[PDB]
């Protein structure tokens, strides 16, 4: 590998994967002083949840069984993205449809944050999460009310809803990050029927962020080196067939976005053509990545022994 | 019209013709690429003739 | 068979020459091709607009 | 091997996150010290969670303060009711003397503490996690204490397994200057390198059996022959046709989208050109 | 006094108050100043919720006082 | 697949009401075993003609097709029948999915073989791993 | 079919194409003249993996160089335009 891969890993220095784990205090102070989310309202669109935070939240949600559980999530912000670096449980007692956090959670919050600041946890609380055991991931009326209350005073705040029952029964995590609109502000204007069917009655009162996950380099190495079923599943992952339907849906809404961009460019100020081009480049890049994986597998397995 | 068929005048049988979806998309996409590149080159020359301010006087 | 097919009750077609009935074990996940057709059509219209913006 | 210890794939993630956080905070790799939590039932110890610990350094010696540990114990007792202290953990290479002093300190808290040790600086294909246990000797004169290694399992629950599978399966993790190719081809490279290591070891064993270092094991060589006979995986004509179909589909999807990027650049150039060469 | 309070999201408020002020007048002052509903407020001192039926006499405080402000939460 | 010669000792112990012919010359016993044989034969075949299907099940050409179409349409077996050329297609693999399955099996054999290597001569395996650096 | 029952081989018969598609078969007995062929096949596979690994590294380096080149040119144009802008601003 010599010079080629010597600086390509450089374990002495944090890689580009571990960049997000560094906390810049000055940048955080500058962004919270500027308050760019006050002018717009659909500002934050992405929620990046760390692997450990997602694992802890999922395990807490499942530990409650059929009873609701809740906790807080630490993190920061960067541009239009809300990054969640950790999560921590609350000592609350709830029923299958109601969790209150009466008097032991509020002392635990402050005491746990004070304890965490002692051992080098520079992040502050960024959100609150609770579980919906068996009725989807959505914001109820009181959930919307408390989200408004948290957002109006503690400005950066995202509500995460988990569903342990569907997570277990489907094999994939069911999670959703949401943000709400101010009281009596922004009433913007087959869709409504399904929208009220899967969301609550307050469909227009809150919006859903796009949830993505990340992990560090050490986490990636430990995970891929944990079991033998992780490199076997990489050499036979077979993309372009596991998620072909997602690709077709992306092409469809790409076509809709291209039509909108064509309509806009013929004559609020968003430059839709650039976003459509970015989406097209992204989906084409996933397609080419899948083809590269197939080519590598063919060269590795088929082209051996005549 | 609405009929998608091919008349066989030898045995006098009207066979129904089904288009191939995969080949149709490849033919149309490649045709669009050929047309688009021709328009791009023509526009590129138009930019040159506009910057140079060339006209018939 | 003709009445059922015209009523969208039976998914198939009749081969009158050989006295056959070919069913419709077809229509797989070919929505990718239709999505690509929409992508090509939008690109065809968008390209013309960009060139003819001003001159 | 003395007691039997089961490990959960959450202590590993906690230790890795702590190490990454400290490395990014202080700029350089730095030893971290935490604490292990789990359930002990007779001879079966199970580690389910962990939390960070606070330590001070005087001269060349590490002292773990007990007030913070007791407050954090009271903290975690409110959430994990039936969970108890089991041991501690550290990051580094082989066990060091400082590890023995810290183990002596921990022994004042609990009678029989465990000792986990992660090695983020490892350069081999086995899990860096190694679990040790204290042993007291009767050596004449001065009395010393030693570490005995342990064999650990990797027991997981349903939700933990789902979360670990979801985290390890996804590979869309890149962010920053590096290209996404540099984030996907590296995962492919690691998988291929693991397969290459396994095949190289198998070939070395086969050659050693041929030479005479290892005894002639008929069954192992028969299975190696069977492995070799399957190497040309599915070289049929139908597979080639399907592969060519896939390649052409990806080529067309790339063409439609290269056209889009070119159209976007065309719009940008036209917009920049109009305001400069405006004919008014 | 030098009362210094923070929210959990890292926000900061500093108020100069007289040591033995009745909490009702403080509530009215914050009502007309900022407008946070008092019934949706929780105050934490040294990991303990401030009991309403108790005056601020036994809380011997002199300089660098830390107060934590938490808003009520609910789920389901 | 159960042949008709190992069931003679089973039909003797059956209760008298279970040995009732269905007015077609075939008893109850050699109707469930026929359906079981057909369902098991769909796990060894990708397609089979009517004549050959009626060679291991008796019921030469007219009843094997009837039973085969009867098992389908009831959610009992997967397949379809092409009556023109007389062939029953049970389950066809799509090439590319088979390629990934065989890759998974190939990697499984690699892991299992190395497991036996480290189980038979552990002292040699450790030396080999360390020597892999050099 | 009887051979499949003993599990020496696995597969599915194909009457239309007159083929037997074998998915797995046991390894028969070995002698001291095919072990060299075992080494040859496995050594060729090891060299195949090395060639793929080398190709992956080269493509990663080339892609990263292209990213750095495009970023440098993008910042070079932005640097030049600001210089001429500041000059006439009093």
């Amino acid at each position: 590998a010599q010079k080629t891969w010597e600086l390509a890993n450089n374990m002495q220095e944090a890689q580009s994967i571990d960049e997000i784990y560094k906390y810049d205090k000055k940048q955080q102070q500058e962004i919270l002083a500027a308050k760019p989310w006050t002018k717009d309202h659909h500002y934050f669109k992405y929620c990046k949840i760390s692997a450990l935070a997602l694992l802890k939240m999922v395990m807490h949600a499942r530990s409650g069984g059929n009873l609701a559980v809740m906790g807080l999530m630490l993190g920061k912000v960067d541009g239009e993205t809300m990054i969640i670096m950790d999560s921590f449980a609350l000592p609350v007692e709830g029923t299958e449809t109601r969790v209150n956090a009466q008097a032991a959670a509020y002392e635990y919050m402050a005491a746990y944050i004070e304890n965490a600041k002692q051992v080098g946890r520079l992040e502050n609380a960024i959100g609150w999460y609770h579980s919906h055991p068996g009725y989807g991931c959505w914001l109820s009326g009181i959930n919307v009310s408390t989200q408004m209350l948290n957002q109006q005073f503690q400005e950066p705040f995202v509500a995460v809803v988990i569903d342990p029952t569907r997570t277990i029964s489907a094999g994939k995590v069911n999670l959703g990050a949401f943000r709400t609109y101010p009281k009596g502000y922004k009433p913007p204007d087959t869709i409504p029927l399904n929208k009220i069917e899967d969301f609550g009655v307050h469909c227009k009162q809150y919006y859903a962020l796009e949830v993505s996950y990340f992990k560090s380099s050490l986490d990636r190495k430990l995970l891929e080196l944990l079991w033998n079923k992780y490199w076997v599943n990489t050499l036979s992952s077979s993309s372009l067939l596991t998620n072909a339907d997602y690709t077709t849906g992306q092409v469809f809404d790409l076509s809709e976005k291209l039509e909108q961009s064509e309509a806009q460019l013929g004559r609020k100020s968003e430059d839709k053509l650039a976003k459509a081009t970015r989406d097209s480049c992204k989906t084409t890049i996933e397609a080419i990545h899948g083809l590269m994986s197939q080519v590598i597998k063919d060269k590795l397995f088929n082209q051996i022994n005549i | 019209g609405l009929i998608s068929a091919r008349v066989d005048s030898h045995s006098k049988i009207l066979y129904a013709r089904d288009v191939d979806q995969r080949s149709t998309t490849f033919e149309k996409s490649l045709l669009m690429g050929k047309e688009f590149q021709r328009r791009a080159k023509a526009m590129m020359l138009r930019a040159a003739v506009l910057r140079n301010q060339i006209h018939v006087k | 068979l003709v009445q059922c097919i015209l009523d969208n009750t039976i998914h198939g077609r009749i081969d009158q020459v050989n006295q056959l009935l070919e069913l419709d074990h077809q229509k797989r996940g070919g929505a990718r091709y239709t999505a690509l057709d929409k992508w090509t059509n939008q690109l065809n219209s968008l390209n013309q607009a960009v060139v003819s913006k001003l001159a | 091997g003395s007691v039997s210890v089961a490990l959960h794939p959450l202590v590993i993630l906690n230790i890795s996150d702590h190490w990454i956080r400290m490395r990014s905070q202080e700029g350089r790799p730095v030893q971290v010290i935490g604490a292990l939590i789990g359930k002990q039932e007779g001879r079966n110890i199970e580690v389910m969670n962990s939390f960070e610990l606070l330590s001070h350094t005087v001269e060349e010696k590490i002292i773990i303060d007990k007030e913070y540990y007791y407050t954090k114990e009271e903290q975690f007792k409110q959430v994990f009711k039936e969970l108890e202290f089991l041991g501690w953990y550290t990051t580094g290479g082989p066990p060091d003397p400082s590890d023995i002093h810290v183990h002596k300190q921990v022994c004042e808290i609990i009678e029989s503490p465990l000792f986990l040790k992660l090695n983020p600086m490892t350069k081999h294909t086995d899990l860096p996690v190694s679990v040790f246990e204290s042993v007291i000797d009767i050596i004449n004169g001065e009395a010393t204490m030693l570490f005995a290694e342990l064999t650990y399992t990797l027991a997981t629950e349903e939700a933990e397994r789902i979360g670990v599978d979801h985290v390890a399966r996804m590979t869309a993790t890149g962010s920053g200057e590096n290209s996404t190719v540099a984030e996907h081809l590296i995962a492919q490279h690691s998988a291929i390198k693991m397969l290459h290591s396994r095949v190289k070891l198998i070939l070395e064993y086969v050659k050693a059996s041929e030479a005479g270092e290892v005894p002639f094991n008929h069954e192992i060589l028969r299975e190696a022959y069977a492995l070799c006979h399957c190497l040309p995986v599915l070289s049929t004509d139908k597979f080639k046709t399907d592969f060519y179909d896939q390649c052409n589909d990806v080529g067309l999807m790339a063409y439609l989208g290269t056209i889009t990027k070119t159209c976007n650049t065309m719009n940008q150039f036209v917009n920049k050109f109009n305001v400069l060469y405006d004919r008014q | 006094m030098l009362i210094k309070v923070k929210t959990l999201t890292g926000k900061e408020i500093e108020i100069d108050i007289e040591p033995t002020d009745k909490v009702e007048r403080i509530k009215e002052r914050v009502e007309e100043k900022e407008g946070i509903p008092p019934q949706q407020q929780r105050l934490i001192y040294s990991g303990k919720q401030m009991n309403d039926e108790k005056t601020a006499a036994d809380y011997k405080i002199l300089g660098g006082s830390v107060l934590h402000l938490v808003l009520a939460l609910r789920g389901g | 697949i159960i042949r008709g010669n190992q069931l003679q000792e089973f039909a003797a112990m059956l209760m008298p009401h279970q040995k009732a012919t269905t007015a077609d010359g075939s008893s109850i016993l050699d109707r469930a075993v026929i359906e079981h044989n057909l369902l098991s034969a769909s796990k060894l075949y990708n397609n089979i003609t009517f004549e050959e299907l009626g060679a291991l099940l008796e019921i030469p050409a007219a009843k094997a097709e009837k039973i085969a179409s009867q098992m389908i349409t009831e959610g009992r077996m997967n397949g379809f029948i092409d009556q023109i050329d007389g062939i029953v297609h049970f389950e066809t693999r799509e090439a590319l999915p088979t390629w990934d399955k065989q890759i998974q099996s190939l990697c499984f054999q690699v892991n299992n073989l190395l497991e036996k290597i480290s189980q038979t001569a552990p002292e040699w395996t450790a030396q080999a791993m360390e020597a892999q650096m050099a | 079919i009887e051979a499949v029952y003993t599990d020496i081989i696995q597969g599915k018969l194909d009457q239309r194409n007159q083929l037997l598609e074998v998915d797995f078969c046991i390894g028969r007995d070995i002698r001291k003249k095919d072990i060299n062929n075992i080494v040859k096949t496995l050594h060729e596979w090891c060299d195949g993996c090395e060639a793929v690994l080398l190709g992956i590294e080269q493509q990663v380096l080339r892609a990263n160089q292209y990213k750095e080149n495009h970023n440098r040119t993008q910042q070079q144009v932005e640097a030049e335009v600001t210089n001429i802008k500041k000059t006439l601003k009093a």
